[PDB]
């Protein structure tokens, strides 16, 4: 049951597909936060790399980023994928993509590729965060190999992610989500540090990153 | 004394094997007793009769494991219908189950059947031959393999794992590893030919009887309309 | 492991499944024997029938692939039939495509290289049949060209095929202005190599000749044999 | 008779004895795993009712849709494995919109079942999934022609008309109780309590307005997925007739 | 490719022709060869497998067609356009040359997923 | 369908894919065995009967008319770790068991221990109900009665069961035994409607049951939804 | 050796002895039918059935094991019914075709030569499985009569006398006895093929025969006081 | 033990000649309900007990009506009998369009057989596990065929396939000399029929609900009795 | 069936399966050895037969691919006689109808590697088991020796020899080559040579050679417009190796 995508275990689960899923958790961490209006990525990152020529957040369009965790090769394909698609609806349609629409696409991708025996599903989960055109509410997304994409306020996968993902949960209020680009900046740096690299993106297709993070990181080191 | 203790392997040879030899010769063997069926999966089911080696009159089942005895011969015979739970409860059955019997009757040599998969180190070597015989008196190469065999060596298959167990009984003397490379699908007369030529190497056996049970094997009935 | 049953190289670089297919010829149990003449040439081969019932008219193992080529196959016949409908077929397009008739080696050539398909290619098996194309060449004269499932084909002055290849090939080694005269030839060193009399029902011979190729029938067989007897 | 692995089970085209496929059956294992949807279908409407199960509390429960409008008057709630649901949904949209276009009348729901398990029956000759669907969902619509009804569409591409169905994790459970509980005259306003009862005991969590969310077909409101604010009120109720 | 965002529309993007521009209405004017010439080796096949049909059966054609869909399906190399080699004794092709032969014939949709894709249907 | 992958040739069937304990595949010492923790409290004289079953015949005992309770559980576990345990029932003067087999997280190893526990501390009129892959038609057995033929015979945990009623400590209790046909990996297996009506109306004659109303209680529990029907109430015309 | 364990798993593979032992097998499926036989007699040909009655509730007149391929051609076979059939219509529509274009009745040798290729081209390729029935047909053309019998090797040969089934070394050792015999009018073979049926042997006798003389070269089967006297001769 | 190498796909011969996976898929009716077909000279009648999957459920349909001459029943797996029937539907349908034939009942059956053997020829697709009983009434007459899913249509009088189906086949041969004699009398047919159904039964008695009736004649269009109108019958 | 599986593939010690065992063959295969020459070039292999009663002619192991470059292979002749009918095949297409002339060597050699390397990811067809010593002139690289292997990689040669006797005769060439070597002495080198590694009986019949060398116009065919001047690549007749082997 285990060699094919095409088989259902006894038990009801394709065990193919899981076995994709555990190749994202050997992936970089990555890190997701939606504000009131804002959203905030983070990411995990030898001696002689040109650092000049690599930053793991890649924009899909001017309001849409996209993060992912997995094998890093798939990522940059499926990264590709999504950018023509964006321009595509840009053309066919006048509207941008929407935030949900990117990722309903990709995800279909990462689903239509799980349709056969003879191709190796995306070892890639995507974390979609973006703001839809003309629109002021922040909307994080995830996509897994599966095909499955869901909303979070606040999501991480990769390694060290249900570590990660269970300071999130009790440092994250959904009745109580913060409320400004430090509050957010600092529960994206302090998720990071329980184990840096930080993207904003605001509504208006205004995504910036950030540097100099080292005041947050010694911010929040003393408390 | 002598006892063949079958292997569960491919095409299930050597049970396959076994039961040629105590349903062809079923005048001479009868049933001992039923060995612990602790690390096997457990088995019951009813009394196989050549086409009945249980003496008693009021058994009505068999265990997962049995072993037979020849009062001619004085050979034993172990008959294995279930492979063990786990790999590594090998060691377990060994210990616990074989060695005991082996000090019990004071068996002088244990015989291991056993096959090979061709598919399944590379220690397969002069492939033409289709037999082995390993032998050892009181990869790794302990075992002394016979000219003509297919395999001079042990890998990491099941045969390491009892060999050193046993090494590692007073009255027993000797080991015989008797191997054939063989292949999936109705190895009824395959087992016929391995249990030939173990024996060429016995009365010999003059007219080889299947069980009632392998009649069963492909099926119960063949009636429908399709022919 | 899958070496043995698909066409792919083995340890020893050697394939299996085509190897396997060269025993296949032999199943038969049928020798054959061409030779060539000053302006013709002639095929054996065995009629083997050998059961009663058995209809031997309709039991031949030689086909006129074309006016001037037949071949003979050594192997089981429905993989002989097979490879004959494909020679047949390459003959007229050939004659079509290039407007003059089909030389016995090219034939071979191109029946060898589709056989080369079955080698390489892992679901298509080889097709386990011995081809002998026999014809005289406008070019060349009298050739025998021997195709094998492997894919090799070689031009013969004589050869034979079958079980017993090697007793009837020695002969003409040690050997070596009508067709008649080679026909009666051919099945005297055949009756001698395997030294088994020979009758008009246990006997088919083709001849190829600069016109045509023909099978000789039932009652023309009988002719030859008689003249030998009267040797 | 000896004992040796079986091989009836790993393929999807393959048989077992006495006729078994197994694939398809496994697939039914699959939707044990969804998440439990409820459907009761009675007069003045039919009522659907979903888990949402939340898989950790950042998750947005607000955007987790488990019941989905195919057309006006028609409501699917699906269980199982959400992938592939979109495919048949998306199929079913098209179908009903096609309808409409060709027809100028709303597709009978009846009819819309029958294209859908067209599509799950794909797996083999209607091929275009390797694999039998690992979802089922639960049709809820009204057509003018046989009334309100609520449709059970299998993996396997049978239909079952249903006066009530449960499906998904806590199935078993469900079944059990609503024939204990259903009958003709059920009203719609103590179904949609029925319905959030039946999730109260299946549900292993807290029942809640944030976990849980409740649907109806109505002729004169049509499909529409109630408000937190009334699946509130709802339970309230509910723990007060209690 | 029909545009995902609605299935009823060409993808002008990923389909790279030059801008929606070469609409397809507008694909019938044409030359009076191209039509004819495109398809030529096509119809001499079929009409060849007719005759083997016709004179050898239906057994024949079909075993012709059935080593071609071997050859054709079992063969995928997305980084050569040219024919396979078998291909070409098949086709008894392997002594002739053609303009198809010696004229065999961008950033966004020439990559190597896009005949992954349309190989398998995906 | 034009060609059969050359690749996709199954793995010899002599192997069983049953769980791995121990991921040490090359491991050369004596591997740690089950233990298993019979509760004490259960008074056990007080059943006159005892049933053995695996979880797939639960709807035979319906808690909506026989009074099930529980009495406690058993507990199992391994060091390597696994951990299981398995409530006990009774109904009246009838002591039951359900172990929730199954085939990929359970290994056989476990119900072979529990199977000696249970009749270690039992050695009352047993009844044991299981199911098995190679039994054409249903069965009726008990100590001094065979039906089965040689080509058929019963594995799993109810063979677990019967080996230790039949060879081993304590053997020679009576006991009563029905299998039905079943198809499926342990854990798994599925019964036909048939046998579902010969099987509810049987064990019905042993248990004593109002048999018309017994049989309408185990219907809507086998039928409505339940591992042991599966797709069969939709599969098939 | 007759298993050939490893070989056997897959069609077109050939074992070490040069064996394709899918296409034995497929014998053996044949060997298990109902035994039948094809007379070649001087002006015609005769086929035999012992058409085993399953059930009263069976339609006579539409329970006809002797198919028709051809108005002049005569098909019976032994072996998977699927098969069978499957083939016979394959024939059925080969002879039409033949007809269609050359505006004459299929040749027999011709006829078989296309089944021949038919039966062969599945055990080429992994993704099918021989057929499992041996064809016996036969009619009148020409050049006269003709007997064939085709096995699912897709080897074919011209026969004198054929016989297949589960009955088929006792009929084919009185078959040949009949040649031996009297090396016949289509008239005598009747009244022998229904003899060697029984000889072979609830069943009941189906026989149909084709000759130039006694039916000017057209099929038909043996009905009313034929039947019965062959029925008495045996 | 051996059946389990040679049972993989429908492709493998057994090395005693049986193919199994075909087998299996004619053993996939005995999981259908049991349905009963029977026929006079001028009438012909299907009956069918259906099954519900749970008592809140509606008893699934069981016959179907590819036109209003001719009919069929269902028996095995659902999705095959889906495709089946359909299947038939479009054939029954395509012939009027391009000829105004009503197409025969005889030729609507075997045009299906074709279509059924060869999934047991080729790897990937499996056969079929539904059975049908196709009634119709044409120039000819009465007719009832018995499509099993290895392609073997059979002509019959009377017949029962399904689960349980062998108690409604003897009692069918016990009355074969009595039922065949009932022409002109449609009531008295289908009374035969619901009693020859009613023999199956083990546990489950006949209701307005389960129950289904289907009857064709000379003055009857295919018509299906459901519901409140097989009270009289029952 | 939309795809086949790949029939060659890593193993875990990061060698191809397929691959090696391609090679083993070709080792098995019966020895050819080829010279790089001052002003020439030297292919050359003895004919295994089946049979005395063979047509010697009709074993042409070493064939023209164009009037300047030649080939021999060791191993498999089926799968070197389908490479030889594309490579001719591709020398047209891709340069001769391109460029109006026939292609250099290196790249002719390249082209054959690519048919080559594509066997060796594919699910339907295994290597080609032979590997071809082609050597061939161009006006600008001059005289050339390639050998290419089943895995597609090729590499140029002043001299080698594949097969059976590779290594035995590889040596021997080691031992007697140098940059001055002038044609006639390559070819009584590779005579010699191919002395050690052959099996049984050793002349001009057993024995097939081809050289690169100086033009033939005698074997153009016509006459006039000498621009266009003859062909390179010869094959020598069974007389004349028997003279060779005498001296």
């Amino acid at each position: 049951y285990d060699r094919a995508l095409s088989i259902f275990s006894p038990d009801g689960h394709i065990f193919q597909v899981e076995y994709a899923l555990e190749a994202v958790k050997r992936g970089t961490c990555a890190v997701g936060v939606k504000g009131k209006n804002c959203v905030v990525l983070g990411c995990e990152r030898l001696k002689l790399q040109d650092t000049r020529i690599t930053s793991k957040v890649s924009k899909i369009d001017s309001h849409v980023v996209l993060s992912f965790s997995g094998l890093n090769a798939d990522s940059r394909i499926l990264i590709e994928k999504a950018r023509v698609e964006a321009q595509s609806h840009r053309l066919t349609l006048e509207d941008p993509v929407t935030v949900e629409y990117l990722t309903r696409y990709v995800a279909g991708v990462q689903q239509r590729y799980t349709q056969s025996g003879g191709v190796r599903p995306f070892g890639v989960s995507t974390l979609i965060a973006g703001f839809d055109p003309r629109d002021d509410e922040p909307k994080l997304y995830q996509t897994e190999p599966s095909g499955i994409y869901s909303s979070w306020s606040a999501q991480t996968i990769g390694r060290n992610s249900k570590t990660v993902r269970e300071f999130l949960e009790k440092n994250y209020d959904r009745k109580e989500p913060p409320a400004t680009v430090e509050e957010c900046v600092k529960l994206t740096v302090r998720s990071l540090l329980e184990v840096i690299e930080i993207t904003v993106v605001k509504p208006d297709s205004d995504i910036v990153a950030l540097s100099s993070e080292e005041i947050n990181q010694y911010v929040t080191q003393i408390e | 004394s002598c006892l063949v203790l079958p292997l569960v392997s491919v095409g299930n040879i050597p049970q396959l094997s076994i039961d040629w030899l105590l349903n062809s010769q079923a005048n001479e063997w009868e049933y001992l007793e039923a060995l612990d069926s602790k690390y096997l999966v457990e088995f019951v089911g009813p009394l196989d009769r050549p086409e009945s080696l249980y003496k008693d009159a009021d058994m009505k089942y068999s265990s997962a494991l049995e072993v037979f005895y020849n009062k001619k011969r004085g050979l034993f015979a172990i008959q294995q219908r279930t492979p063990l739970v786990s790999v590594n409860y090998l060691n377990n059955f060994i210990v616990e189950i074989i060695l005991p019997f082996l000090s019990k009757y004071n068996i002088s040599e244990i015989c291991i059947w056993d096959s090979l998969y061709a598919m399944e180190n590379g220690v397969i070597v002069r492939p033409q031959e289709v037999y082995s015989l390993g032998e050892f008196y009181f990869v790794n190469n302990w075992l002394h393999f016979t000219p003509t065999s297919f395999q001079d060596k042990i890998s990491v298959d099941q045969p390491i794992f009892k060999i050193l167990f046993q090494i590692l009984p007073k009255a027993l003397r000797s080991i015989k590893y008797c191997s054939c490379l063989a292949n999936e699908g109705d190895n009824s007369l395959d087992s016929q030919q391995f249990l030939q030529w173990i024996i060429s190497q016995a009365p010999p056996i003059v007219k080889f009887v299947r069980p009632i049970s392998w009649q069963g094997a492909y099926g119960m009935a063949d009636a429908r309309d399709k022919f | 492991g899958y070496d043995r049953h698909i066409t792919i190289f083995s340890p020893e670089g050697r394939l299996y499944q085509v190897e396997y297919a060269f025993k296949a010829t032999n199943q038969t149990n049928i020798n054959s024997l061409a030779v060539r003449g000053k302006d013709c040439t002639v095929v054996i081969s065995q009629k083997k029938v050998p059961d009663k019932l058995l209809d031997p008219t309709t039991v031949s193992y030689i086909f006129c692939i074309s006016r001037t080529i037949g071949m003979v196959v050594n192997g089981p016949i429905p993989d002989a039939r097979n490879a004959a409908l494909r020679a047949k077929a390459e003959a007229a397009e050939f004659r079509y495509k290039y407007g003059y008739d089909m030389p016995c080696d090219v034939l071979a050539k191109r029946m060898a290289n589709l056989s080369q398909i079955y080698t390489q290619r892992a679901y298509m098996r080889p097709l386990g049949v011995i081809l002998t194309f026999v014809s005289v060449d406008e070019e060349l004269g009298p050739s025998i060209y021997k195709t094998d499932p492997a894919g090799y084909y070689v031009g013969y002055k004589a050869t034979a095929t079958g079980p017993k290849q090697q007793e009837i090939t020695t002969n003409l080694e040690n050997h070596f202005e009508s067709w008649e005269k080679v026909v009666e030839f051919a099945i005297t060193h055949m009756i001698d190599a395997l030294g088994t009399e020979f009758s008009k029902n246990d006997l088919e011979v083709g001849v190829a000749t600069k016109d045509k190729f023909f099978t000789l029938s039932a009652e023309n067989i009988e002719e030859r044999l008689v003249a030998i007897a009267e040797q | 008779m000896f004992l040796t692995r079986s091989e009836y089970d790993r393929g999807v085209s393959t048989f077992s004895p006495e006729g078994r496929l197994f694939q398809v059956e496994y697939s039914l294992e699959a939707i044990k795993l969804g998440s439990t949807a409820i459907g009761i279908a009675t007069k003045e409407g039919v009522v659907l009712g979903v888990e949402k199960r939340a898989t950790s509390p950042l998750l947005e429960s607000d955007s987790i849709e488990k019941i989905v409008e195919i057309d006006r008057h028609i409501g699917c709630a699906m269980s199982g494995l959400t992938a592939d649901a979109r495919s048949m949904i998306e199929h079913a949209r098209t179908a009903a919109v096609t309808h409409n276009l060709y027809y100028d009348e709303d597709i009978n729901v009846e009819s819309l079942t029958q294209s859908v398990c067209d599509l799950a029956l794909r797996f083999g000759e209607g091929r275009l999934m390797s694999r039998p669907f690992g979802v089922a969902l639960l049709i809820a619509g009204h057509d003018a022609d046989d009334g309100y009804q609520l449709f059970h569409a299998e993996p396997s591409g049978t239909f079952y008309r249903y006066n009530a169905k449960a499906i998904g994790s806590g199935s078993e459970g469900a079944q059990a109780e609503l024939l204990n509980e259903w009958h003709s005259s059920l009203t719609l306003k103590e179904a949609e309590l029925l319905v959030l009862k039946i999730l109260k005991q299946v549900m292993e969590e807290k029942l809640d307005e944030n976990n849980a969310q409740l649907s109806c077909i109505t002729k004169q409101d049509g499909f529409k997925i109630y408000d937190n604010e009334k699946t509130a009120e709802l339970i309230k109720e509910l723990k007060e007739k209690e | 490719v029909l545009s995902s965002a609605v299935p009823s529309l060409p993808d002008t993007l990923r389909q790279q022709e030059g801008g929606a521009v070469p609409l397809s209405t507008q694909l019938n004017d044409r030359h009076p060869l191209e039509s004819t010439l495109k398809n030529w080796e096509t119809t001499q096949r079929q009409r060849q497998m007719e005759q083997y049909r016709q004179i050898f059966g239906i057994a024949e054609p079909m075993k012709r067609t059935m080593e071609m869909e071997i050859v054709n399906r079992t063969d995928f190399n997305p980084l050569s356009t040219n024919g396979s080699i078998h291909r070409d004794i098949l086709l008894n092709k392997e002594c002739s040359i053609d303009w198809e032969d010696v004229y065999p014939g961008t950033m966004v949709g020439d990559d190597v997923h896009s005949k992954i894709e349309k190989q398998l249907g995906i | 369908m034009l060609f059969k992958q050359w690749n996709d040739l199954p793995e010899p069937k002599h192997l069983l894919d049953l769980p791995e304990i121990s991921k040490n595949l090359q491991s050369l010492e004596v591997c740690p065995v089950p233990k298993v923790e019979f509760p004490q409290d259960l008074d056990v004289p007080q059943y006159s009967t005892a049933v053995i079953t695996t979880k797939i015949m639960n709807p035979l005992f319906p808690k909506n008319l026989l009074q099930l309770t529980s009495i406690g559980e058993i507990k199992t576990t391994l060091t390597v770790v696994y951990g299981f345990s398995f409530p006990i029932y009774s109904f009246g003067k009838t002591l039951l068991f359900s172990m929730e087999e199954n085939f990929i997280s359970i290994s056989p190893i476990f119900g072979n221990m529990i199977s000696r526990s249970i009749i270690s501390q039992l050695a009352p009129d047993i009844i044991v109900i299981g199911t098995s892959d190679k039994i054409a038609s249903m069965k009726v057995m008990t100590e001094n009665e065979c039906t089965l033929q040689p080509p058929e015979f019963i594995t799993g945990f109810i063979g677990s069961v019967l080996t230790q009623l039949i060879v081993g400590p304590s053997k020679g209790l009576k006991f009563k035994c029905l299998v039905a046909p079943s198809e499926g990996p342990n854990g798994f297996e599925k019964l036909s409607l048939s046998d579902m009506g010969s099987l509810v109306d049987l064990c019905g004659q042993w248990l004593g049951f109002e048999p018309s109303r017994y049989s309408e209680e185990c219907y809507r529990l086998w039928r409505c939804d339940s591992a042991a029907i599966g797709a069969q109430s939709g599969l098939y015309i | 050796t007759s298993i050939g364990t490893g070989y056997d798993l897959s069609n077109s593979v050939f074992s070490p002895d040069g064996r394709n032992f899918q296409v034995e097998y497929a014998v053996k499926a044949v060997e298990n039918g109902t035994t039948s036989i094809g007379i070649k007699c001087n002006d015609g040909v005769v086929f035999a059935v012992e058409k085993l009655i399953t059930s009263k509730l069976l339609v006579p007149q539409k329970n006809v094991k002797i198919q028709v391929v051809d108005r002049h051609i005569g098909c019976v076979y032994s072996g998977l019914i699927p098969d069978g059939r499957h083939l016979v219509n394959r024939g059925r529509e080969e002879a039409a075709s033949f007809k269609k274009l050359y505006k004459t009745p299929i040749p027999i040798p011709a006829f078989a030569d296309r089944l021949g290729q038919y039966v062969q081209a599945h055990t080429l390729y992994n993704s099918v499985r021989p057929f499992g029935v041996s064809t016996i047909f036969g009619g009148v053309d020409k050049n006269g009569a003709h007997l064939y019998m085709l096995e699912p090797s897709g080897s074919y040969w011209g026969y004198k006398g054929a016989a297949t089934g589960k009955g088929r070394q006792s009929a084919k050792a009185e078959l040949e006895k009949l040649v031996d015999h009297h090396p016949l009018s289509a008239r005598e073979a009747v009244k022998q093929a229904a003899k060697i049926i029984y000889l072979a042997h609830d069943f009941e006798l189906e026989i149909s025969w084709c000759s130039l003389s006694e039916t000017n070269g057209l099929h038909k089967f043996v009905k009313g006081d034929l039947l019965q006297e062959a029925i008495d001769f045996a | 033990m051996f059946r389990n190498n040679y049972d993989g796909d429908t492709v493998t011969f057994s090395p005693t000649g049986r193919l199994f996976q075909v087998e299996y898929a004619l053993e996939a009716i005995k999981q259908g309900s049991v349905t009963v077909g029977l026929r006079s000279n001028t009438h012909a009648v299907l009956v069918a007990l259906k099954r519900n999957a749970d008592e809140l459920s509606s008893y699934q349909k069981k016959i179907i009506k590819c036109d209003e001459h001719m009919g069929l029943s269902l028996a095995g797996l659902a999705p095959d009998a889906r495709v089946l029937s359909n299947y038939l539907r479009q054939q029954c349908n395509y012939s009027s369009l391009v000829f105004n034939r009503k197409l025969a009942v005889e030729r609507a059956g075997h045009l299906l057989c074709d279509k059924a053997q060869k999934n047991t020829q080729s790897y990937g697709g499996r056969p079929y596990g539904v059975g049908l009983l196709i009634i119709g009434y044409d120039k000819s007459g009465a007719h009832l065929l018995e499509f099993q899913p290895s392609g073997n249509v059979t002509e019959l009088y009377g017949t029962a396939i399904g689960a349980r189906s062998q108690g409604a086949k003897t009692y069918l041969e016990r009355t074969l000399d009595t039922f065949i004699k009932i022409d002109g009398n449609p009531d008295e047919l289908i009374k035969a029929g619901v009693e020859a159904i009613s023999q199956s039964l083990r546990d489950e008695s006949l209701t307005v609900d389960n129950l289904s009736i289907a009857i064709v004649g000379k003055d009857t269009p295919f018509t299906i009795y459901d519901g409140e109108a097989v009270a009289k019958y029952i | 069936d939309r795809y086949s599986f790949s029939l060659t593939t890593f193993s875990p010690s990061g060698k191809l399966g397929q691959i090696d065992y391609a090679l083993t063959a070709v080792k098995q295969g019966v020895t050819s050895l080829g010279i790089k020459a001052t002003n020439g070039v030297v292919i050359a292999t003895e004919k295994k037969s089946s049979s005395p009663l063979a047509m010697s002619e009709t074993l042409s192991k070493v064939s023209l691919l164009t009037p300047d470059i030649g080939a021999v292979y060791s191993g498999m002749g089926p799968d070197y006689r389908v490479l030889v009918d594309k490579s001719r095949k591709v020398a047209h297409t891709s340069y001769k109808r391109i460029y109006g002339e026939y292609p250099p060597t290196k790249l002719l050699v390249s082209e054959v590697a690519k048919i080559m390397q594509e066997a060796t990811q594919s699910g339907g067809v295994r290597p080609f088991g032979v590997s071809l010593l082609i050597a061939g002139h161009d006006e600008f690289n001059g005289f050339s020796l390639y050998q290419v292997d089943p895995s597609g990689s090729y590499f140029p040669w002043k001299a080698t020899a594949i097969g059976k006797g590779s290594v035995a005769a590889k040596t021997f060439l080691e031992k007697r080559w140098n940059d001055e070597l002038e044609l006639e002495d390559a070819i009584h080198i590779a005579l010699l040579t191919l002395k050690e590694s052959v099996e049984g009986e050793f002349n001009g019949d057993t024995i097939e050679l081809a050289i690169i060398g100086d033009e033939n116009p005698d074997l153009l065919g016509y006459t006039g417009i000498p621009t266009d001047k003859g062909p390179r690549f010869r094959k020598l007749t069974s007389q004349e190796i028997n003279d060779r082997l005498e001296a």
